[PDB]
């Protein structure tokens, strides 16, 4: 009955770039989401699954935590049925998604005075992502009928673009750490309870 | 920056005659970044050839690009009154390029 | 039908700055890139710089290094360029150009040019 | 190890005169991703440790006069001082962050006099 | 204000060994990558080596001319940076500095820099080999 190590997810010193979003399994432990919900530290705590407090009475076979950093205006894209650059090319939730999306304001940590360019997002892809797909390719994006020679210049571009995260950014342009908690009921005894 | 030059700087031809325009890079890079444009006085430049050979949409069959490496050409099988214009070549490169040649003109003789 | 529409003529004093706009229409702006070229009357075309719309990335000719800035605003579907420290030699017609872009792919050359913007310095 | 080189080794500059320092890397410091050039410039005076003026050579650090600006991309860059003051006399160094850390040999900037 | 303190310099016989150290200032030491830089009199700056912050592997790297003769370590409970040099050569004569330079791009430190800047250098200490 070990307590789930939520601090390893929510208190993490570093977060993955959204183009290569981190994934961690939570299993065989005692969850507490009420401590998160009542922390009042989160700018957003929204469930598309069971309501934020009703879920505390439920057991699951597992929970997955998807961790990444995006602009505050992009937080709305982290939902089922959404479109836009993050929803289509970096991270996608299925229309059948069950779980919750939690956002935290990291402007005091992830921003840098000259700008923090270590957080990357995908700008180009040949097609939209499948739900929970993680595309980490760095291959130069091709456009047009002419084959790309692997060298940037015209109709050849690096697929990723950095965020310009700075302390002076308006709230919509401030970085937010986002954790998506996906819940599953597999044909197995539950391993996660609270 | 790569320097492009053109020759002849001026040509004089009668309508119905075959014409050839040419250019030379200070160094060879690739045919894939070469394009030719046509300009008339009072008008913006218009794309004729790209990829050093492909026709732009709506371009007549008499126009074709040619050549390779350092030396590229643009040819017209027979001149029409519409074809008397100033022409330019451009090299896109890997960027930090995109230079234009000195230009060439075809006059009516 | 794709077209580019540029801002109209403007006259500036030496030592001042000028801004020129180029509005997109009829094609996918985000997949495109915009090139800026200027031409003095009777003179050869001169490349200034270019911008990739999706990334905002730019490059400039060494002649215009730190004299020209190119920006874009996709919500206005418009490319913008600014030139500083104007000289009488900068009098020219300024043009924007871009490849046609479908939802699938873009052209491999600058098939569409704007009508041009006259800029005079005196 | 990546090696940076600088030129001129030294430059005499009269007061109020514009001055530049050129440099060239053995390889590009551009990362493709982020479209950033990992080049910084440092200032050193005798008897003192070097201090940072610009980190990407595109932006100034706090306390740095507006006279200072970097330029260029890829393997080749130039630092420009729009007008030199006596307070600006120093040895200037390039630093690369592309891999580990590298410094150039540095360039001396001094006031021209008879 | 932010101030580093350096010590352990002095004359060393060739083929000998020396331990150098630098005390941390008020800025968080443990979360900042640190490096050693040396400058011989009459010469330009030369990088010696670097150590990563605790969040990372904590691994180190060295400039090729000094590799295998130099070891970098830190004591987080004392917030002190150390350099051990072995088999010292007359070529190694230099003033040695401890710095934060180059760390800001790769470290986890936010915008809240105590002086508005992340670039800190010690005054260094002279090591002489003869
Ligand atoms: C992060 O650590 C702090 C330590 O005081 C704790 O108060 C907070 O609840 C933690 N956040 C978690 C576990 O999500």
């Amino acid at each position: 009955t070990n307590l789930c190590p939520f601090g390893e997810v929510f208190n993490a010193t570093r977060f993955a770039s959204v183009y290569a979003w981190n994934r961690k399994r939570i299993s065989n432990c005692v969850a507490d989401y009420s401590v998160l919900y009542n922390s009042a530290s989160f700018s957003t705590f929204k469930c598309y699954g069971v309501s934020p407090t009703k879920l505390n009475d439920l057991c699951f076979t597992n929970v997955y935590a998807d961790s990444f950093v995006i602009r505050g205006d992009e937080v709305r894209q982290i939902a089922p049925g959404q479109t836009g650059k993050i929803a289509d090319y970096n991270y996608k939730l299925p229309d059948d998604f069950t779980g919750c999306v939690i956002a935290w304001n990291s402007n005091n940590l992830d921003s840098k005075v000259g700008g923090n360019y270590n957080y990357l997002y995908r700008l180009f892809r040949k097609s939209n992502l499948k739900p929970f797909e993680r595309d980490i390719s760095t291959e130069i994006y091709q456009a047009g009928s002419t084959p790309c020679n692997g060298v940037e210049g015209f109709n050849c571009y690096f697929p990723l673009q950095s965020y310009g995260f700075q302390p002076t950014n308006g709230v919509g342009y401030q970085p937010y750490r986002v954790v998506v908690l996906s819940f599953e009921l597999l044909h197995a005894p539950a391993t996660v309870c609270g | 920056e790569i320097v492009l030059t053109q020759s002849p700087g001026t040509l004089s031809l009668s309508p119905g005659e075959r014409a050839t325009l040419s250019c030379r890079a200070s160094q060879s890079v690739s045919s894939s970044y070469l394009a030719w444009y046509q300009q008339k006085p009072g008008q913006a430049p218009r794309l004729l050839i790209y990829g050093a050979s492909s026709r732009a949409t709506g371009i007549p069959d008499r126009f074709s690009g040619s050549g390779s490496g350092t030396d590229f050409t643009l040819t017209i099988s027979r001149l029409e009154p519409e074809d008397f214009a100033v022409y330019y070549c451009q090299h896109y490169g890997s960027s930090r390029g995109w230079t234009f040649g000195q230009g060439t003109k075809v006059e009516i003789k | 039908q794709m077209q580019l529409v540029q801002s109209g003529p403007e006259v500036k004093k030496p030592g001042t700055s000028v801004k020129v706009s180029c509005k997109a229409s009829g094609f996918t702006f985000m997949s495109s890139a915009v090139q800026w070229v200027r031409q003095a009357r009777g003179q050869r075309l001169e490349w200034i710089g270019w911008i990739v719309i999706g990334s905002g990335n730019t490059n400039y000719a060494q002649k215009f290094q730190e004299r020209v800035t190119i920006t874009r605003d996709m919500s206005t579907s418009t490319a913008y360029m600014e030139l500083s420290s104007l000289r009488s030699e900068d009098t020219a017609v300024y043009y924007c150009a871009a490849p046609y872009c479908s939802s699938i792919s873009c052209n491999d050359g600058f098939d569409i040019w704007g009508q041009g913007t006259m800029v005079t310095v005196s």
